């Protein structure tokens, strides 16, 4: 299989900053494209950052672009959600996801049925 | 363990072995591209005992085996064989004698039934028929292993008629006919993609 487990959750202030990581495991973990979803309570599961195998290509939707910073290590097997000038509305839970469609094909995957592998989750709240 | 170079990293159960025409119908420099190409399309792969094991033969009147499949060392010691692969420029490079080689010595024994056994025959010439008189046992003894052959066809003197007869002892058989050694680098996206499609996941 592959494993993901999420770390690096917290309460900030508005203006904070978190970094959240993903540690992959697992014997058919390949270096996947990986992404981060949030779901605000209650709501779907959004794509807010994605990366390419090598992590020479990014992805983030327009209303975190800027803020947000998806970055890996292959070496250690790591990816990262570096999250700066946190709002009210980035209050959600973090997931950490791994592509498995076609994951030969290490670029970019903007489509949320192309992750096939969850982690369990982070807490970010942000709150004055 | 090392990282992939590059985004595309093809991570299936593949036995794959490359096998270079060592002839002089590839001078000395277009042999380099070719070594490239190698080079090129193993950077591109999970190389490990368990995802996708390679096998580096270059063949003239005779076989010289530079990586065999079981060969445990790290992808980018065996990227560096491959590319100090010595020039031979003989004379003759027996297509049948490379792949009696794979059938009885290679895959002498299957060690992973769960993987997919590819040989990609770079052909550049064309062997006398003297030495031809069992190419068609070797090829039939090939597919009777779930090996599947795919010839690489390039130059002008590379044996078309072998190139066919491949492909028709077996529908896997696919041929890739090209100009030159120039044309490896534009095809080996495709040639890789093709490949890979041929492995299981699991």
């Amino acid at each position: 299989e592959v494993q993901l487990v999420e770390s690096g959750g917290g309460l900030v202030q508005p203006g904070g900053s978190l970094r959240l990581s993903c540690a992959a495991s697992g014997r058919t973990f390949s270096y996947n494209p990986m992404g981060w979803f949030r779901q605000a309570p209650g709501k779907g599961r959004e794509l807010v950052a994605a990366i390419s195998r090598t992590g020479g290509s990014t992805y983030y939707p327009d209303s975190v672009e800027g803020r947000f910073t998806i970055s890996r290590d292959n070496a250690k097997r790591m990816v990262y959600l570096q999250m700066n000038s946190l709002r009210a509305e980035d209050t959600a839970v973090y997931y950490c996801a791994a592509a498995g469609v076609r994951a030969e094909d290490g670029r970019v995957r903007t489509l949320p049925s192309e992750y096939t592998f969850w982690g369990q989750g982070t807490q970010v709240t942000v709150s004055s | 363990s090392e990282p992939p170079l590059h985004d595309f990293y093809c991570s299936r159960l593949l036995d794959l072995v490359f096998l270079l025409d060592g002839s002089s119908r590839l001078s000395e420099a277009e042999f380099e591209v070719l070594k490239a190409f190698v080079v090129d399309m193993m950077e591109r792969l999970r190389i490990s005992q368990k995802w996708v094991r390679v096998a580096v033969v270059e063949y003239h009147d005779g076989s010289h085996a530079y990586i065999g499949l079981k060969d445990r060392k790290r992808p980018s010691e065996l990227r560096r064989i491959a590319s100090q692969v010595k020039y031979a420029g003989s004379q003759v490079a027996s297509t049948s004698e490379v792949l009696k080689y794979t059938l009885f010595q290679i895959f002498s024994k299957i060690d992973r039934p769960e993987a997919s056994r590819i040989t990609l025959l770079l052909m550049a010439s064309q062997e006398p028929q003297r030495m031809s008189r069992n190419f068609v046992r070797y090829v039939q003894g090939l597919k009777k292993k779930k090996v599947i052959v795919i010839p690489v066809g390039i130059g002008p003197h590379a044996n078309l008629k072998q190139i066919r007869l491949i492909e028709k002892q077996a529908p896997e058989n696919k041929a890739f006919v090209l100009s030159s050694v120039d044309e490896l680098e534009q095809q080996r996206d495709e040639i890789v993609s093709y490949l890979c499609d041929l492995a299981p996941e699991a």
